[PDB]
DNA sequence: TTTTTT
C-alpha cells in the first residue's frame, strides 16, 4: 500500500525556490477542505 | 506499565552517553528518513497519494472502523506540545516485560516514562541518545516545538484521509524519525525553513509565501511547517477571522507582506512581541489544501481582479487591466488649512495667474516700504481601467505627478499589468461605492497584447452619443459619461452661476450643459461644438435633458478625435445645407421652452 | 494626496 516517507510531505521545503493556487475571491473544493483543520471540525 | 526498579536502569545509563559522547565530536550519521527521500525511489504527491482527492470527514464522518484512535483525535493545533503517548495501548506486553523499555527505530532509546506516558520530553532524550545525535546543539524546546507540529499534521493525516491512512503516522518510531529528519536538514546541511530564514533577516522578507494559521483574536499565529510567528491582520482579515471564514489549519498564501517588530538581525523563532508578520487582505489569499507550506516557486507578482479588493485591505500588488478611458489632467491645491482644490489645466492659469498678479503687488508693496509664500499646487492624471477578461464596475486609477513622455505611453483600449497600488474608498460624487486605484513609488507598468475579438469583448471605446437616447429612460450607460457634438442654438448664464448652453443635433434635438466651470469660450450659438466627458444627469428645462460640465470637460470648435467626424460633417450637413437651422434652432428650443399652449 | 452644479 501507499508508501509513507517517499510520500512528499506538504512541507518539506528545498533550499531556495529553483533547486490558480490561490482562490480569486476572497469571500463567496480543494479551497473548502482544508486537511490540518479538518481536524479541529470533529 | 512495568515496575519503577528498572527504570532508572537506563534513565541514569542513559545519560551516560550523554556524557561520555559529548566529551568528544560526534559521527553524524543521516537518519532514516532523509536517507529514504535523498534516494533515486520514486516519489509520491498528497495529491496522487490520495487520488486528486480532498478531505472527507465534515465535522465528524461515521466510520470510525478504519482505526480510530481517541488518543489522537482530541489533538489540534494547540494541545500538540502537550500529547504523550500511551506505552499501553499501541504495544501490548512484548520487550516491556524486561528492563528495556521500547527501542523505537533510527537507534537511540525512549525511557516509557513512568506513569505510562511517553511524550515532549522522552524523544528529546530518546533522540539525543540516538546515533549521529550531538543533543549538545539541540535543546528539549526547539525539539517542544517541531514535536508539535509533527504531531498535528500526522494526526490529521488519518483524519479526512483514512481509506488511505490510520496510526501508521502515531507510531513514535515513525514520529522520533523525522524528528531525526528535521536534525539532518536544519542542522546537518542548514537548509533555513521560510519564516526561520526571514525571522533572520536574511532572504528577502515577506514576499510571496503559503502559510498555515496556527492560532487564535488581537491577532494570530502563521507557520510554514517549522515555526510560527504572529501575524498582523487587517480590518478584512480581522472581518474574516471574525466571521470564521479563515480558521486554524487552513492554508493561507500572501505576498509582499512586511515585517514589523525587532528590525535587529532576529535569533530563530522565539524573541519578543514586537515582532509581527503584517500581511494585507488584498495582497493574501486561501490557497489549496495541498500546496506545500514556505516560499513558493513563482515570486513575481499574482494579478487579482477588482472585484475583488478591499478599500481598508493594503495595495493590489498587482492587477491586470484593459485602460477603458483616459482623461485630462488635474491641479490640485492644498489650502493651508487642509482642503483639496481640483482645477482644469486652462483654470489653473486663470487662478495660476491671480496668485502671479498679487505676488506682484506684495513686492510693490515691499519695496514701497524698503524704499521710499508659495502655493502647494500638484498635478494628477487619472484613468479608468478595468479587470482584464469580465465585467467590473471600472476603476479609477489615478497616478499623482505625472510624467511628460507618459501622456503618450498608457493609452485608451490598450492592455496593462499594473503593479504595486495602493487602494483606498471612493469619495466621490460620480462614483460613491467603488475603490481608488492609486500608483506609488514602487509601481511599474506592462502593456500586454490582446486580440481583436477578446478586445470588442471587453473594451467599448469613446462614441458621439445619439441625443435620441437620452430622452428615452433605459438609457443607463457607462459610469455614466458621455461625449457629443452638435451646434450651439443658445447660451442662457444667469448671474446665480452654472451657465448652461443648450445645443441641438442636425435633426433638432436639443440638450442642456450645465456648466461647473468657465465657458471655454469659442462658445457663440451658430457654433459646431464637441464636448468630451459630460457627466449625466437626470433632467433640466421642463423637457429637454440635461449634462453636467466636469473639471475634466472638454469642449473644442475644431475636434480631431475621429469618433466625432462620423456625427460632426454629418451635423456639418444642415449647418452649411442653410442657415433656417440656426433658425429652425430658435424655433423649437422657445416652442419647447415655452409649451404646447401658453396665452399666447 | 483625491473634487465640483438652477
Amino acid at each position: 500500500p501507499v508508501d509513507l516517507g517517499l510520500l512528499e510531505e506538504d512541507d518539506e521545503f528545498e533550499e531556495f525556490p529553483a533547486e490558480h493556487v490561490w482562490e480569486d475571491n476572497w469571500d463567496d473544493d480543494d479551497f473548502s477542505n482544508q486537511l490540518r483543520a479538518e481536524l479541529e471540525k470533529h | 506499565k512495568d515496575l519503577m526498579s528498572s527504570l532508572q536502569s537506563a534513565r541514569d545509563l542513559q545519560d551516560m552517553r550523554i556524557k561520555n559522547k559529548e566529551r568528544r565530536h560526534l559521527r553524524l550519521q543521516p537518519g532514516s528518513l532523509y536517507l529514504t527521500k535523498s534516494s533515486t525511489l520514486p516519489r509520491i504527491s498528497l495529491q496522487a497519494a490520495v487520488g486528486d482527492r480532498a478531505p472527507s470527514a465534515c465535522s465528524p464522518k461515521q466510520l470510525y472502523i478504519y482505526g480510530v484512535s481517541k488518543e489522537c483525535i482530541n489533538v489540534n493545533s494547540k494541545n500538540a506540545e502537550y500529547f504523550q503517548f500511551d506505552i499501553q495501548d499501541h504495544f501490548g506486553k512484548e520487550d516491556l516485560c524486561a528492563g528495556k523499555g521500547f527501542q523505537l527505530a533510527d537507534g537511540g532509546w525512549l525511557i516509557p516514562s513512568n506513569d505510562g506516558k511517553a511524550g515532549k520530553e522522552e524523544f528529546y532524550r530518546a533522540l539525543c541518545d540516538t546515533p549521529g545525535v550531538d543533543p549538545k546543539l539541540i535543546s528539549s524546546i526547539w525539539v517542544a516545538n517541531h514535536y508539535r507540529w509533527i504531531v498535528w499534521k500526522l494526526a490529521a493525516m488519518e483524519f479526512a484521509f483514512p481509506k488511505e491512512f490510520a496510526n501508521r503516522c502515531l507510531n513514535p518510531e515513525r514520529v522520533l524519525l523525522q524528528l531525526k529528519y528535521r536534525y539532518d536538514v536544519e542542522i546537518d546541511n542548514s537548509r533555513r525553513s521560510a519564516l526561520k530564514k526571514i525571522l533572520e533577516r536574511d532572504d528577502t522578507a515577506a514576499k510571496t509565501l503559503v502559510l498555515c494559521i496556527s492560532d487564535i483574536v488581537d491577532t494570530i499565529e502563521l507557520t510554514d511547517g517549522w515555526y510560527a510567528v504572529r501575524a498582523q491582520l487587517d480590518p478584512p482579515l480581522m472581518a474574516l477571522v471574525k466571521s470564521g471564514k479563515l480558521t486554524v489549519g487552513q492554508k493561507i498564501i500572501t505576498q509582499g507582506a512586511e515585517l514589523v517588530g525587532s528590525p535587529d538581525a532576529c535569533a530563530p523563532l522565539e524573541a519578543p512581541d514586537s515582532l509581527r508578520l503584517k500581511i494585507s487582505a488584498n495582497s493574501t489569499r486561501p490557497a489549496r489544501w495541498h500546496s506545500r507550506l514556505g516560499f513558493f516557486r513563482d515570486p513575481r507578482p499574482f494579478p487579482l481582479p477588482l472585484s475583488s479588493l478591499f478599500s481598508d485591505g493594503g495595495n493590489v500588488g498587482c492587477v491586470d487591466i484593459i485602460v477603458q478611458r483616459v482623461y485630462p489632467l488635474q491641479w490640485v491645491e492644498k489650502t493651508v488649512s487642509g482642503l483639496y482644490i481640483f482645477r482644469s489645466e486652462r483654470e489653473e492659469e486663470k487662478e495660476a495667474l491671480r496668485f502671479a498678479e498679487a505676488q506682484q503687488k506684495k513686492l510693490e508693496a515691499l519695496f514701497t516700504k524698503v524704499h521710499t509664500l508659495s502655493r502647494d499646487v500638484t498635478t494628477v492624471w487619472k484613468l479608468r481601467v478595468t479587470s482584464y477578461k469580465k465585467k467590473e464596475k471600472s476603476a479609477l486609477l489615478s497616478i499623482w505627478r505625472p510624467s511628460s513622455d507618459l501622456s503618450s505611453l498608457l493609452t485608451e483600449g490598450k492592455r496593462y499589468r499594473i503593479y504595486h497600488l495602493a487602494v483606498s474608498k471612493s469619495k466621490s460624487k460620480f462614483e460613491r461605492p467603488s475603490i481608488q486605484l492609486t500608483a506609488t513609488k514602487r509601481t511599474q507598468y506592462q502593456q500586454l497584447p490582446v486580440s481583436s475579438e477578446t478586445l470588442l469583448q471587453v473594451y467599448q471605446p469613446r462614441e458621439s452619443l445619439h441625443f435620441s437616447r437620452l430622452s428615452d429612460p433605459a438609457f443607463q450607460p457607462p459610469c455614466s459619461e458621455v461625449d457629443v457634438v452638435g451646434v450651439v442654438v443658445s447660451v442662457v448664464k444667469p448671474i446665480g452661476l452654472a451657465p448652461l448652453v443648450y445645443l441641438s443635433d442636425e435633426c433638432l434635438n436639443l440638450l442642456v450643459v450645465k456648466f461647473g466651470i468657465d465657458l471655454n469660450e469659442d462658445i457663440k450659438p451658430r457654433v459646431l461644438i464637441a464636448a468630451s466627458n459630460l457627466q449625466c444627469q437626470p433632467e433640466s428645462t421642463s423637457g429637454v435633458p440635461t449634462l453636467f460640465a466636469c473639471h475634466f470637460s472638454i469642449f473644442s470648435a475644431s475636434p480631431k478625435e475621429a469618433y466625432f467626424q462620423e456625427k460632426v460633417n454629418n451635423l456639418k450637413h444642415a449647418i452649411e445645407n442653410i442657415d433656417t437651422f440656426y433658425k429652425e434652432a430658435e424655433k423649437k428650443l422657445i416652442h419647447v421652452l415655452e409649451g404646447d399652449s401658453p396665452k399666447w
